[PDB]
This record gives C-alpha cells, structure tokens and sequence, in this order.
C-alpha cells in the first residue's frame, strides 16, 4: 500500500562545510581582484524553525580568520627583503644606554622625591594639552639614531644612511665600549628574515561579507540569550549573505566592530572560559590616538632594485599616546553586572569583587594593548587607564604606575610580529606627516576567571582571532537538499 | 537569494511548497553575479587570475555548485521525476514503524529520522527502476 | 509537544527492596527529564535533576539516570516513608509532565 | 519561601485569580522564574505558565494562550495569575514554583532545552472549584 | 564552427529553421577543441597550466562554456521549457504597442525594441510557473 | 561506480541488456566522493589548492566527468528522446548494406561498423525533432 | 641604476609570430566586406559572417 515516492521540492537542509565567496565595497586593490561587488541587499526573512548554533566550532568564523590571513600573506609576499641591512649599524651610545639597550655604569643615577605624587588627569577635547601633544606624564618616543653602509644598482658605489630606529627594534651589542658608536642589529633578523609590508597593508580599513554559492544558505540567530554556543535556537532567520565584516586586529579592546548594539553580549565557548564582551554603544567609547611629530620618509634602493623605506627623523619627539573618551566608567559598569548575572557564570555576588587585569608574565604581547593606526602598529602600557576607569586605589603600585588618568603613554614599533599563528616577521614602512586616528570602542577581548566565589579576574587576551567570533559567530552555513521520501500510497499503475 | 525553500521550512509536510524551478532560479543569480566579477577582475588584474590562491578558492566553490546541481538533476533522471513531483514509484516503505504526521511534523524534522533508511532506499528505487526498465523495453521491441 | 509516559503505573515492594521507574518520550530529550516525589496532601518536591543529579536534601538512597528516549529512578532500598506519586518532567520545551506512577508499601 | 492565596470558590465564566507572595527573597531576584502549574483532583501535574525575574517576557503553556495571563510586582514581593472563561476542567489545585536554573557550564540561556532548570522549591497549593 | 544562426539572419520574424539543436552541438564543439589543448600543452609544459596567464583564460573560457550551457538550460526550466521550441506560456505580453511585423521586420530588430520588456517579462514567467506548481501541490493533496 | 554496465559485452546486439539508470549512479558515486576530498585537502593544505600539478589536475578530472555528462544529455535532448530508450526517431537508416545481425554481432562491434553514420545522422535527428515541435506550435495556435 | 635590465634570452623576435583569433562557442565575428572601410562607419552594409580571424 506505502511505496517511498519521490518529493521533490522539500523544505528540508543539512550542515555544510564548504568555502564562501567574498564581496565588498572597497575595490582598489584585493576587491576588484578577489571579490564580488557588494550587492547591497541586507534583507532577511524568519523561519519557525529550531537550529543549534556554535560560534567557536564554525566554518564561517573558520573562514574568515583564515582568509584575511591569507589576503595578509598574498599582499607581502612580492616584497623586498630586508636581509640586506642585518649588518651592523653604527648607534649613538648615549641612546642605546639611556633607553637601556646597552649597559653603561657611569651614569651613577639616584633619585630623591615626594612618594606622596600619586594625581588623576583628565583631558577631552576642549584642551591644549591634546593639541600641543603634552599631558601631565607624557615622555619623549625613545628613537636611536644610526648610521649604516647600503649598496644599490650601481653595486661598485655606496652610500651611508641616517636612520632613526624605534628603540624597542635594536638589539646591540654589549661590553666595553667606552667610546661612543655602539653596534646594533634587527631584533628579530638572524633566526629569520624581515620582509617589509609595501603594498599599503594597515593604511586602510578592509570590509567584506560573505555570500553562499548556490544550493546553500545562511542561517543566524536573531535572539539576545545568544551566548556563542546555544544548542536550540529558536528565532532562525535567513539569509543569502552575512553582514558586513570588519577585519581589525587589536589585543585587549576590539576596534570597529559591526555588532555595535544598546546592549551588552556576551558570547563564552562551550568548552573553555575564553569571552568576547562586546560593550553597551550606548556610551559612545571611543579611543583617540596620536603620533606627535612631521615625518619625513626616504625611498631607498637596495642591490635588487626594490625600494625600502628609511626614516631619517634627525629629531627628538614626544611618545605617542592615547586618549580615552565616551562613558568609560558606566560601560564598565554594565560589564561587570552582565558578568553576575550571566547563565555560564557562578562566581561572585558583587561587582566589588570584579575587576579587569592585564596578563601576567614580562611578554609585551600580552601585558601592552596593540593598535594599528593607519600602518604603524602602537603599544601602549594601561595601568594608568585601568586605575582610572576602577577608581582603584592604587597606593603600593610603585611611584609611575600609581596615576589616575584617561589617557595612556604609548610606544611606536615598526618590525610586528604577524597576528596570526604564522611567527613572520615583517616591517612597517612609517607613515609621511603626524598621525592621527579616532577609533570606536566596541569590544573587550578577555578570558572570566574564578576559583572561589570572590574575586572574579576579567583577564585581558591578546588573541586578535577571536574577535572574528563577534563579527560573525551567530551564521550557520546550511545545505538546501529538497529530495524527501515518505510512504504513500500512489505508485505509478 | 529567493529562498522560496526555506519560506515553507515551518509549515507542515501535508502543507506546502515542493518547488522544482527554485533550483534553477538560484543557480542562474550565481552565475550571473560570478560571471560579472569574472569579467571585471581583468579590467585591472589580468596576471593573478588563478595563480594565487585566492581563485582556486572561487574556482572550487563553483565547481562544487555546478556538482550539485547536475547530482539532484542525475538522481531525478534515474528515477524519472525529473519534473514529476511525487514520482509515484513503487518500492514499498521498508515498515510501518516509522511514518510521518503530516500535520504535525516538517520535512525538516522527518528527513532526519529516515536518514538511516536512504542509504537502503536510493539502491531500492534504482533497482526498481532497473527492472521496469527491463520491462518496458520488451515491450517497445515487441 | 513531547509525550512523555510513565511505567509501571503502580508498583509495590517491601521496605528495604530495590525500586524502579522507567519514563519514556516520544522524542528524544537530551538530558532534560527531572523528578519530582508527591505525597498525597503536599506540593510535589524536586528528588532529581537534568536526569543524573540528586536534589540536595534528598537521601542518597535516590539516584537515576537516563538519555535520549529511555530514563530511571531507582530507590536502592526501599523505605515505609517512600510511598508516594512520582512524576516526570521534560523541560525541553514547553514542559508538560508525564502522567506520574504510584510505588505503595508492603 | 512560596505561600499561595485566592478565593476557593469562582465561578463559571468568571475570571480567576491567584496571588503568591514571596517571603525573605523578592520577585526581583536574578535568573529565576515565577511559575505556576495546576494539578486537577484525580490528575497529574500541568504546567500552565512562566513570568521572568529579570524581564518582562512571559512563556505560556498554549492550551491557555488566549486565557491565561502572569504578572509580577516588585512592591509586594507577588506575582500573579488571572485566568479567563472559567469552566468545570479548570477545577484543580494551582501551585506556584521558582523553577531555578542550573546555573554553570552546563546553562547556555535561560531558555526552555538551553539550560538544565527545574522546581526546586514549590509553593503550597491552592484548590479552587469553579461552580454555581 | 557552424553558425547557423546567423545563417538564417535577416529571413524576418516569421523565422524559418529556429535551430534550437544549435546550442546543444555549439557546446560540444567547445569542449573537444579546449580538452584536445589541454592534453596536448603538458607535452612541453607540465607545472604552469593555469599558473600562466594564458591558462586563466582558457580555464575561464572552459568554465564558462559550461556555465552559458547551463543559464539557458535553468533559465528555461524556470520559465516552465524542459524542452523550449515554442514552450507556450500562460504570461500575457505586456501592451498591443509592441507588436511584432512577422512578414518585415527581423529578430535582429526586434529583440532591440523590447530588451525593456524582456527584463519585466523574465520575472513575469517565473511567477507564472510558481502559481502552477502551486496549483500542482494542492491537486497532489487533493 | 561499479562499471556493471559493461558487464554484458559479449552477449550480442538484441540480448536486452541496455540500461538509462548506469551512467546517473556512477556520476552521483562520483561525486560524493569527490566533494569530499575537495573539503578534506583544506585540513593539511590550505594555501596549495590548485597551485600545484595535482591541484590542476583533480580540477581536470571533475571537470571531465562533468563535460561528458552534459555531452550524452545535451545530445539527447536535441534528439527529445532523454528518455525513452530506443527513442523512435523518423529519419531512415542510410542503407540496407548496413544491417545489424542482433544474435551475432556485439554493440562493440556493431558501433565500431558505423562510426561514418553518426556524422551524418546526428545532425537529420536534430532535424526531425525540431520539425516536430515546430508543427506542434502550429497545431497550438490552431 | 633606475631599473633593472633583463635579457630576452627566449629567442624573441628571432622569427615570425603570426596567430589568429577564434571565437569561443555562442559567438561569433562579423566583418565589414566593404571598399568604403574607412575605421569608423556606422551603417556597413556589406557584413560577413566567421567564427575565426
Ligand atoms: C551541525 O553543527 C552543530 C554546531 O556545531 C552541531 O552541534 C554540536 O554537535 C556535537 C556533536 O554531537 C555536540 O558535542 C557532543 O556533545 C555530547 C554531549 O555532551 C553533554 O553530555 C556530556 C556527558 O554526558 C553523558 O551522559 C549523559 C547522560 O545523561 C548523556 O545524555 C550524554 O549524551 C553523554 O553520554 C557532558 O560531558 C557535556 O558537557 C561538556 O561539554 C559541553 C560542550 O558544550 C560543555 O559545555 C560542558 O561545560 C562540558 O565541558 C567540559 O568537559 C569536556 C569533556 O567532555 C571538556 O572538553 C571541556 O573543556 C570541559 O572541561 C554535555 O553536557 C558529548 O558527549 C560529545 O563528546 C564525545 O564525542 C567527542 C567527539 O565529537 C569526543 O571528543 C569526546 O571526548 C566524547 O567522546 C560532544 O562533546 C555539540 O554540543 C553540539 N553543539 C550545539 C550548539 O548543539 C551538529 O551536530 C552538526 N550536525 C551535523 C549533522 O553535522
Ligand atoms: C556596439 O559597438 C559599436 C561600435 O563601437 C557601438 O557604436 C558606437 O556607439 C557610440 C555610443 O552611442 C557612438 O558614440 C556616441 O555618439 C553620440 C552622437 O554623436 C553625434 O552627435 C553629436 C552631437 O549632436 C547632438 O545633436 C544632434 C542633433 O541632430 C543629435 O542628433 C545628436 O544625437 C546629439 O544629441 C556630435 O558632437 C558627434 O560628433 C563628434 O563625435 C563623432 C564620433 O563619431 C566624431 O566623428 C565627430 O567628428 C565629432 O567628434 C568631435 O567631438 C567629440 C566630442 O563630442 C570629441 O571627442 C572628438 O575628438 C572631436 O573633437 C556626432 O555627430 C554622442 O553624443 C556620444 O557622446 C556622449 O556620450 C558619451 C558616453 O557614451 C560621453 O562621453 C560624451 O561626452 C557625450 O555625452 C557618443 O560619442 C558611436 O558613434 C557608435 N559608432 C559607430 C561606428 O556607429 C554600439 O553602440 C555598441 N552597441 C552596444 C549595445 O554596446
Ligand atoms: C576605525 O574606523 C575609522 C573610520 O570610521 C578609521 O579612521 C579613518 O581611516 C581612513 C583610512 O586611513 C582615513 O581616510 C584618509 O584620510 C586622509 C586625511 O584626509 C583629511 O583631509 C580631507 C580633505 O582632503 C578631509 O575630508 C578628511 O576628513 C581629513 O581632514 C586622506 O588624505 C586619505 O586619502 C588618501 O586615500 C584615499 C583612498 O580612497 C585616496 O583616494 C586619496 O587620494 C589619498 O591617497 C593617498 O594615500 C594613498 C594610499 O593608498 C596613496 O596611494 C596616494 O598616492 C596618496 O598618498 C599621498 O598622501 C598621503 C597622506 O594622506 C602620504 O602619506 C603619501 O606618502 C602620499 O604623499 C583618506 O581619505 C580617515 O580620515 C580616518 N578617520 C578618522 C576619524 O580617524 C580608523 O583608523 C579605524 N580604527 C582602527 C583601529 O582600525
Ligand atoms: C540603551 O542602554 C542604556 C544603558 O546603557 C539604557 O539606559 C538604562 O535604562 C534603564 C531602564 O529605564 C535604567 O534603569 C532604571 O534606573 C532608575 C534610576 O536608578 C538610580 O538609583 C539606583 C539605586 O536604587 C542606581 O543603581 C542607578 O544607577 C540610578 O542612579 C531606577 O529607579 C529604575 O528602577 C525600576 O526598574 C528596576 C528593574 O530594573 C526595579 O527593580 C525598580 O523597582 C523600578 O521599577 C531602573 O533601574 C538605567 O538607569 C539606564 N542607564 C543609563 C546609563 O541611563 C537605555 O534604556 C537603552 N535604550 C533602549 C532604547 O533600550
Ligand atoms: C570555567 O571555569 C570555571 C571556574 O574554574 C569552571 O568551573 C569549575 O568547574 C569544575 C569542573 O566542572 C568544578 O570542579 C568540580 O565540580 C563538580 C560539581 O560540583 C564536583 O563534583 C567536582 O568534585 C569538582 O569540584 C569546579 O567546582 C567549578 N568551579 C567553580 C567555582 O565554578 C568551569 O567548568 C569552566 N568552564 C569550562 C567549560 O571550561
Ligand atoms: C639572535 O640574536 C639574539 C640576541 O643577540 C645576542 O645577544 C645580545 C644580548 C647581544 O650581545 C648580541 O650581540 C648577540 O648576538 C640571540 O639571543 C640570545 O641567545 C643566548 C643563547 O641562547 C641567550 O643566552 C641570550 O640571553 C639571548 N639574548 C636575547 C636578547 O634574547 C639569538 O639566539 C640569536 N639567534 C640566532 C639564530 O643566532
Ligand atoms: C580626530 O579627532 C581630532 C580631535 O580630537 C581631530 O583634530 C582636530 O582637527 C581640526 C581640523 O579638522 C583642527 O583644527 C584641530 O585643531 C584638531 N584638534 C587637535 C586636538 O589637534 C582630527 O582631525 C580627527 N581625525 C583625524 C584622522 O585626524
Ligand atoms: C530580528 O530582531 C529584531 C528585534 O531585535 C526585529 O526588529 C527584526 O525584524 C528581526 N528579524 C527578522 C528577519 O525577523
Ligand atoms: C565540531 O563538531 C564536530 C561534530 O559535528 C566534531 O567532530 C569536531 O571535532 C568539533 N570541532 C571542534 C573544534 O570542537
Ligand atoms: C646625518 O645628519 C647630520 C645632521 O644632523 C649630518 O651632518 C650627517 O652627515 C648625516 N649623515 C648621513 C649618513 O646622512
Ligand atoms: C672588558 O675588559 C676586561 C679586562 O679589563 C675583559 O676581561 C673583558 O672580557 C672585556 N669585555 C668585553 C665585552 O670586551
Ligand atoms: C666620537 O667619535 C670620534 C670620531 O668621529 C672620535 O674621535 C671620538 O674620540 C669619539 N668619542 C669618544 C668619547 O671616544
Ligand atoms: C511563524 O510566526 C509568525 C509570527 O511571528 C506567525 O504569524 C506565522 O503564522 C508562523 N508560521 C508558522 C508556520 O507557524
Ligand atoms: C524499522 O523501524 C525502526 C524504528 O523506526 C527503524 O529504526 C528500523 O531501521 C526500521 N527497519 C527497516 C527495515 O526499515
Ligand atoms: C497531531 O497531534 C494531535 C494531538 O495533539 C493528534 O490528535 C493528531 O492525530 C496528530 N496528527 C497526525 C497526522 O498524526
Ligand atoms: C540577400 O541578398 C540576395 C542577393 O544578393 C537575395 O537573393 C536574398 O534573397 C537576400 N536574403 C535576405 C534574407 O534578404
Ligand atoms: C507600451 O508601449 C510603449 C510604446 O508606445 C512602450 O514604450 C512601453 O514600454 C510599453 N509598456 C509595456 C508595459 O509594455
Ligand atoms: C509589411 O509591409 C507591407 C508594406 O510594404 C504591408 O502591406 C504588410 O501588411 C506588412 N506586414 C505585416 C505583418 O505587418
Ligand atoms: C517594470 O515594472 C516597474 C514596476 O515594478 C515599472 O515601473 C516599469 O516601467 C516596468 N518596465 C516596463 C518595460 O514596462
Ligand atoms: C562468459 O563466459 C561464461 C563462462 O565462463 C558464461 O557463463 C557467460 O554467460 C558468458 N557471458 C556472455 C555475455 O556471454
Ligand atoms: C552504403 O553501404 C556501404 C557498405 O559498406 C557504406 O560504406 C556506405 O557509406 C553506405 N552509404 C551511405 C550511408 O550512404
């Protein structure tokens, strides 16, 4: 009576594991190469529909942590090598002593002063101390001028350079010199060679979303109990693209991201502790850094003819910095409540008892916040930030760290570590002029934890791929397999 | 992007839809829109085309649709519903433990309890296909 | 919704014998069944959660387990004070208890 | 902890109601959930609705989707049902819980099927007969 | 190759040998003259087959010779034309201001008068195909 | 696929022993298993896809089996017959000097005799199909 | 000492090069056959059908 039949047509799909193509606005250089023209079309339609949904175990998230990583690789690859210039550079002693590369007893230092100087300095926009570049607590950049011996095309003729390293870029060698011209290397060139990032990497933003090919579509939770992982979700909506991505990699706070809403989420893996705290908009938190000092940038061609740019500053600048703006106390706040009142967690009873901390150990890629502003990348140490926005009382953080301020000293480095699980080294051309960059605030990049149910440790991570986790996270890619079998009776004769 | 196909998603499998043209709809809006991009690329990048990874990704992802489209058109010729709805074949359901509430139940939520029957039942109805086949071209020679 | 069943209906055994109660669904539930232990005249109270965890208070002589389609409650010995209804509840969604079954004393 | 309250006797047609007061806690209280389930004399346990603490969502059992309604106020430490239409089947004893969620690595949401939740504590029982 | 659909050009709208067959064999043309290349380049090159500029254009023109195949096979199967000579349809044309001089004018002409209709129609021929497999499920339930 | 289609050579011309279904199933084998290396080579080789000979020649492979598939069906469509097994086309067989022994001769051997045939008759197939439907669209408007 | 010189080493331009183009499948080249060809002209109406240069 019940034969299986054919349905042809269904309303049914299953997970997918296969690539996405990519679409953008910003076609200058990777767009009209590698992607589609953005369509524009960023409606969506419910189903009532139940589907479980994984931000950490993703392909969508997989995808595009590995693609613009991948668009990182394929930009720099064509590019000069600096190996050229890993020979020894001539320095001036009194800057490789003075910002501790080299070792000199002579300068028999000590210091008396008050011990009661703790102060708190607040700036915003109406001041001349941000125009002027100079806020209470603000040094010099700590730039080491050295001169080397480079060959170009004419290889029987050389010229001697003038170029200003950042000083966190030299290693130098140590002992005896008791003259003056120290001799300095690369930090990072003799385990590897540094390849300069040419082709306008870090200049500007990159934006693009992704789109399902044929046969497949996206499915996203449109909840505000989504956590990252949520195993029945019941408000699926559907769609044929993802909203737009942006691709910005910094450590401990987030910059730009796209889900910027008046409520504060926060996704948590499955498996671990590691969260992505995005921060209530409602605050308008906004981070606004400065390079003081004009620039001036000189192309130089090395043996192979490819040109590198030198920096021959040939003066003494203030350190860059960072300005924080919007209602950073009250989003602060709110994060902590979140925390307190989150389903995975089961840890304290007060917010007095939450607290935000930087990383331990001495590896500045972890204990000093990283921002790219236009092409230079930006270190800048936070306690007197943290102290600030905690109202802590600080009293026994030793003398400089003991500050309450909204603003945060900074340091320039121009040969970066790649962010992704890659270990390359590569070099920063500098930037022509001042920079000047204002960024949004709208994520926090931290691990939660607790052992006990006082003192809840909000763990500041430096792993800028998690951030990708935020801007997508809740899109599932699924397959459309309309074939249904079912017993019914209507065979053929 | 019509998804004709999930709009019925929550209904009722004695309720709705069973669409065939929504297939080619979709496949047309992605070759038109790879196709555009593919003429545009060379307008400034003629060199790169599928030297660097990035176009073996597009490349792939397009076969991979192309694939699938001819695999559901293959299936269907096999068993002729090529545009035939139902079908109507005549293999018998492997038993009456198992059937559907076609007003309670979604297809979304019955094809995940056959899933272990498909893999008997595609082999089932190609056999049978194969003897009507038999049959029916002895009776065109005769 | 999920249909959630109970056997055996009513059971009996003496004080100090070993007691159980299987619940069945329809549909799978992960993992999401509780019981609850009613005496006549009072509220139903919690005995046991998320089909594997005792409700604090409770003696230790209740434990279960279960997944998927199929769970138990088991009574390791017995007691004069346990007659009672005991029920099921999936919260899975919409939660709907199952008809509940009765264990007597002899 | 969970003491009922309403009349025992209504009427057919009429609307009932029920007010639950919560002692030393209030209704304010995080990640909790003011339900109520009813249990029929003769009968097994139905649930019937669920207000949040935190919010002002509600989840009702759809039998009684265009009857029953749940409240809260935070003034009295209360919450409350109103349920419409009465007839003979509505006879039952009402009883109110906190449904308590477990909360830790294994809660995702506070969700129906995201979250382990269960009535740890329960209230006493109110019977109301509906008759003439 | 053969080119017999320009072979009729000029013949007017009341067209004689629409050779419908024509895109079928133009297909297989294509096919046969890349894959015939493609086996003969590794003769002397092995690595860069596509890793040159000139493979990206063959493989672009080879891709798409089956991506043309295939728009026009779905865009007639959207349109209801499993098989499309004539394939009638239910879609009423859109004014009695166009109208064609089947003894004057030819397809050349007036294909360009009504590329503004063409757009408006290919939409209209897929809604029409949507009601019909509609009507089509509730006969299936009926 | 198994290849079990062929596994009648031998077995003369008339021994029935034709199948429609062969070619579909080995297609879907085919494909499943390939699309699932295509997803597996990313968890070792993400970057090398087609950047290297095996990349392009796995490319190759797919494409082939895809291009033969179209072949086979765009060629029957032409003819209308997709199918219907011996199809019943009206063009005449070229000459009585050309007739198949069916209890003797093999469909290896048989087509091996008649390779000169197919150029010619191709395209008179094409042709009487579209003479066909031509009159139908004649026989609508009446 | 602006660039770099590279030697075309490939024997280029040691012989002839001489090619001509085919169109793909679904397309087709027309010609002007005419004498008035002049570059530029909008009405040719001597037009001639191929598939290849
Ligand atoms: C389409 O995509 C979606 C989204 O990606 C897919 O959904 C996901 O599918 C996965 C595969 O099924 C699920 O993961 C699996 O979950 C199983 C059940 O986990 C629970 O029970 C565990 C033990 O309980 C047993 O006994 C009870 C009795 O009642 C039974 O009911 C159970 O079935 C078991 O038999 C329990 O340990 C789990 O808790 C731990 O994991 C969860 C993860 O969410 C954490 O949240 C918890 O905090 C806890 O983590 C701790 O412990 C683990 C070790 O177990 C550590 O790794 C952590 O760091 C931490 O310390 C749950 O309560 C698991 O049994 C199963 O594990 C087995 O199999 C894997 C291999 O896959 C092995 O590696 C394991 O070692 C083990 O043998 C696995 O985790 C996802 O949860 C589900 N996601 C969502 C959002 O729903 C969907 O399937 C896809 N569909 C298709 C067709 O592709
Ligand atoms: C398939 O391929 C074929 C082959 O390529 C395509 O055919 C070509 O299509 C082109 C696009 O339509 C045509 O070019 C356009 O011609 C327009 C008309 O030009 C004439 O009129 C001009 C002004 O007259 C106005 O008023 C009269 C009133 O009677 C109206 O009838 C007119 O329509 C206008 O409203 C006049 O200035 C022109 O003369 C100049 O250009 C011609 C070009 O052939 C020269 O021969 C002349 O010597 C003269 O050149 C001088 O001036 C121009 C600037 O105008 C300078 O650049 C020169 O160096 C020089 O000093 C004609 O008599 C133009 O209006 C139109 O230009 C507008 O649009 C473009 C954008 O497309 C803008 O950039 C302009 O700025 C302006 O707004 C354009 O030139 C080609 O003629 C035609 N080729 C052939 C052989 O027929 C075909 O379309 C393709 N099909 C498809 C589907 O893709
Ligand atoms: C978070 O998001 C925010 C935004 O919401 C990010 O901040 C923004 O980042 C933008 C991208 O860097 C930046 O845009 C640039 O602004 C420059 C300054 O413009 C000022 O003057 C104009 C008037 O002329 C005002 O309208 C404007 O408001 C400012 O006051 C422009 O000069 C830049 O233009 C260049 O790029 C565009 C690209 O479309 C070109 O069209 C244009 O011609 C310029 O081209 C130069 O740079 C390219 C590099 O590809 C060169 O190839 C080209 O030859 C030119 O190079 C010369 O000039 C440069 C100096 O600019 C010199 O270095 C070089 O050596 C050459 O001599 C561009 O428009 C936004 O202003 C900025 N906004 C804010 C508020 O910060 C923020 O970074 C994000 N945060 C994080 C952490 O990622
Ligand atoms: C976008 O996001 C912003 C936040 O970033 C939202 O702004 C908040 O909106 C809520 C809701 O209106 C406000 O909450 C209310 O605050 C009142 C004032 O409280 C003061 O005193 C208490 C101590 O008792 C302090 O803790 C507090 O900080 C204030 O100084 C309360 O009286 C209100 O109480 C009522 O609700 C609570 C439940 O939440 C009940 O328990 C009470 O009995 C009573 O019924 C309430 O708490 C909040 O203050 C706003 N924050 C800010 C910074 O302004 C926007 O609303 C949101 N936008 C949109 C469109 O949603
Ligand atoms: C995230 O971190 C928290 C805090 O470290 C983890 O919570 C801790 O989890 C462990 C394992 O679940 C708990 O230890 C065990 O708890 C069970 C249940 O009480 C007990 O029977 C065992 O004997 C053991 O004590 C630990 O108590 C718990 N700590 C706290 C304070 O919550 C959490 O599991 C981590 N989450 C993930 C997914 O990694
Ligand atoms: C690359 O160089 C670093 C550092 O350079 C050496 O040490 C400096 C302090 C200075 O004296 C330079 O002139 C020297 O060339 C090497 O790192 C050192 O390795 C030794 C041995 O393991 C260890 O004891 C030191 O503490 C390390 N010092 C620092 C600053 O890291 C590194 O090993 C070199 N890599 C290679 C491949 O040679
Ligand atoms: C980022 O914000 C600063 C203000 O904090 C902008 O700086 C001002 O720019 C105007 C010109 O448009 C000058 O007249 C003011 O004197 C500047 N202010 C200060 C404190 O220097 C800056 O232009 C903004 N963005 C960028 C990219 O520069
Ligand atoms: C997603 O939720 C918002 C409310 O937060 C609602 O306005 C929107 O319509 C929902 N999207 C869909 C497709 O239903
Ligand atoms: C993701 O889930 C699948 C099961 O669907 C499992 O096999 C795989 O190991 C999971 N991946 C991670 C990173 O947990
Ligand atoms: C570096 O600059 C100084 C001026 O401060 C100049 O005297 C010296 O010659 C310059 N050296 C090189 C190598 O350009
Ligand atoms: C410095 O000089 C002392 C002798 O006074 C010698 O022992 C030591 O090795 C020297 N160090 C270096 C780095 O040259
Ligand atoms: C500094 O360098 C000069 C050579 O340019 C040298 O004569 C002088 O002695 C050096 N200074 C010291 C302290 O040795
Ligand atoms: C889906 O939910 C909407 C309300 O958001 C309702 O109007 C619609 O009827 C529901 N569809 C189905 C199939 O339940
Ligand atoms: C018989 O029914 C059970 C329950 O649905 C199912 O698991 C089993 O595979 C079925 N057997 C056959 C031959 O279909
Ligand atoms: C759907 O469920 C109801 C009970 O709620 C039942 O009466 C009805 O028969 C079921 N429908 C089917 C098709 O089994
Ligand atoms: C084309 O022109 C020739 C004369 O050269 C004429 O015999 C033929 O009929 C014309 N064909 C058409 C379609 O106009
Ligand atoms: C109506 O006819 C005019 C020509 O007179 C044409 O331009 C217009 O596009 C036609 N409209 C429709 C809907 O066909
Ligand atoms: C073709 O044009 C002639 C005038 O030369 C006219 O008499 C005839 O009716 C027209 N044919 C059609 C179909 O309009
Ligand atoms: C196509 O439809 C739109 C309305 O959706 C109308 O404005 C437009 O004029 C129509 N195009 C033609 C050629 O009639
Ligand atoms: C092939 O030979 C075997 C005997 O070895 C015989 O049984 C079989 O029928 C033969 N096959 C055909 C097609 O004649
Ligand atoms: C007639 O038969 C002979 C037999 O060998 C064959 O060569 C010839 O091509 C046939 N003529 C046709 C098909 O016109």
């Amino acid at each position: 009576t019940l034969y299986v039949t054919v349905f042809y047509g269904v309303p049914a799909w299953r997970n997918a594991t296969i690539p996405l193509f990519c679409a953008t606005k910003n076609r200058d250089t990777w767009g009209t190469t590698q992607c589609l023209p953005d369509n524009g079309d960023y409606s969506e339609m419910a189903l009532n529909v139940t589907e479980s949904f994984d931000a950490w175990n993703n392909t969508v998230t997989e995808q595009a942590i590995e693609d613009v990583w991948q668009l990182f690789e394929t930009s720099i690859k064509p590019c000069v090598k600096l190996s050229p210039l890993c020979i020894t550079m001539r320095c001036n002693k009194s800057e490789t002593d003075r910002w501790g590369l080299t070792k000199s007893i002579t300068t028999t230092a000590s210091t008396t002063s008050t011990t009661a100087s703790a102060k708190v300095d607040m700036v915003n926009e109406t001041s001349s101390c941000i125009a002027q570049d100079n806020c209470t607590g603000l040094e010099q950049e700590q730039m080491i001028s050295c001169k080397f011996n480079m060959t170009g095309l004419k290889r029987d003729k050389s010229k001697e350079y003038n170029e200003t390293w950042y000083s966190a870029d030299l290693v130098c060698e140590q002992g005896n010199n008791t003259g003056n011209e120290s001799r300095c290397y690369m930090n990072h060139c003799n385990t590897s060679v540094i390849q300069e990032s040419c082709d306008k990497h870090y200049w500007d933003a990159i934006r693009f979303r992704y789109c399902a090919p044929p046969g497949y579509a996206l499915l996203r939770c449109n909840d505000t109990n989504y956590s990252g992982f949520m195993p029945k979700c019941s408000k699926v909506v559907v769609s044929s693209c993802t909203r737009m991505m942006e691709t910005q990699t910094s450590t401990w706070f987030g910059f730009n991201g796209t889900r910027a809403e008046n409520r504060t989420y926060i996704y948590w893996h499955g498996r671990d502790n590691r969260t992505i705290i995005s921060l209530n908009k409602y605050y308008n938190l906004t981070m606004k850094c400065r390079r003081p000092g004009n620039k001036t940038v000189l192309p130089v061609t090395i043996m192979s003819g490819l040109v590198f740019h030198s920096q021959p500053i040939n003066d003494r600048p203030k350190q860059a910095w960072c300005w924080f703006g919007g209602k950073w106390k009250d989003a602060i706040k709110e994060v902590k409540q979140t925390i307190v009142k989150h389903p995975r967690y089961t840890g304290t009873n007060n917010t007095d008892k939450i607290n935000l901390t930087a990383p331990g150990g001495g590896d500045p890629e972890v204990t000093f916040m990283w921002t790219n502003c236009r092409g230079e990348f930006l270190y800048c140490k936070m306690n007197w930030f943290l102290n600030w926005v905690e109202d802590r009382n600080t009293a026994n953080q030793k003398p400089k760290e003991q500050h309450k301020r909204n603003y945060v000293p900074c340091h320039i480095r121009q040969i970066i570590n790649t962010w992704h699980k890659v270990g390359k080294n590569v070099y920063l051309p500098p930037r022509e002029g001042d920079l000047t960059c204002n960024s949004t605030v709208t994520s926090l990049i931290a691990n939660i934890d607790w052992i006990d149910g006082n003192q809840t440790n909000i763990t500041m991570s430096a792993e800028v791929a998690e951030l990708y986790r935020l801007e997508l996270g809740d899109y599932k890619l699924v397959e459309i397999t309309p074939i249904g079998l079912a017993p019914t009776s209507c065979k053929r004769y | 992007g019509f998804l004709g196909f999930l709009a019925t998603a929550g209904s009722a499998m004695g309720a709705a839809s069973l669409t065939l043209t929504a297939q080619s709809r979709t496949l047309l809006a992605g070759i038109v829109q790879q196709q555009q991009q593919l003429l545009d690329v060379p307008k400034r990048q003629q060199e790169l085309l599928r030297l660097t990874v990035w176009g073996t990704k597009n490349l792939q992802t397009r076969v991979t649709a192309i694939e699938k489209y001819l695999k559901d058109q293959a299936q269907l010729n096999a068993w002729g519903c090529a545009f035939r709805q139902v079908c109507c074949t005549t293999v018998p359901w492997p038993n009456a433990s198992l059937i559907p509430k076609w007003n309670n139940e979604t297809w979304q939520e019955w094809e995940r309890k056959v899933d272990f029957l498909e893999e008997n039942i595609t082999a089932l109805l190609e056999e049978a296909q194969i003897q009507q086949e038999k049959n029916m071209y002895e009776l065109q020679k005769l | 919704d999920i249909l959630l069943t109970q056997s055996p209906s009513s059971l009996s055994g003496s004080v100090g014998d070993r007691v159980t109660i299987t619940c069945r669904a329809s549909q799978g539930i992960n993992s999401y069944l509780n019981w609850y232990q009613q005496k006549p005249g009072k509220a139903p109270k919690l005995l046991i959660y998320f089909a594997n965890r005792l409700q604090s208070g409770v003696p230790s002589r209740f434990s279960g387990s279960g997944s998927g389609t199929e769970f138990t409650l088991t009574i390791s010995s017995l007691q004069s004070e346990d007659g009672a209804t005991y029920y099921c509840q999936q919260y899975d969604t919409f939660p709907t208890f199952g008809p509940g079954t009765k264990l007597d004393i002899k | 902890q969970l003491q009922e309250s309403g009349p025992g006797v209504v009427r057919p047609s009429q609307t009932l109601s029920l007010t639950c007061a919560v002692s030393g806690d209030t209704v304010s209280s995080c990640c909790f959930f003011w339900t109520w389930i009813r249990q029929p004399p003769g009968k097994g346990l139905e649930w019937i609705g669920n207000i949040y603490s935190d919010n002002d969502n509600t989840n009702y059992n759809p039998s009684l989707k265009t009857r029953i309604s749940i409240s809260k106020d935070m003034s009295k430490n209360q919450f409350s049902l109103k349920l419409n239409s009465l007839t003979a089947t509505d006879t039952a004893i009402y009883y109110c819980a906190r449904e308590s969620p477990s909360r830790g690595n294994f809660c995702y949401a506070y969700l129906y099927g995201n979250c382990p939740l269960h009535f740890d504590l329960w209230g006493q029982g109110v019977l109301v007969t509906v008759s003439s």
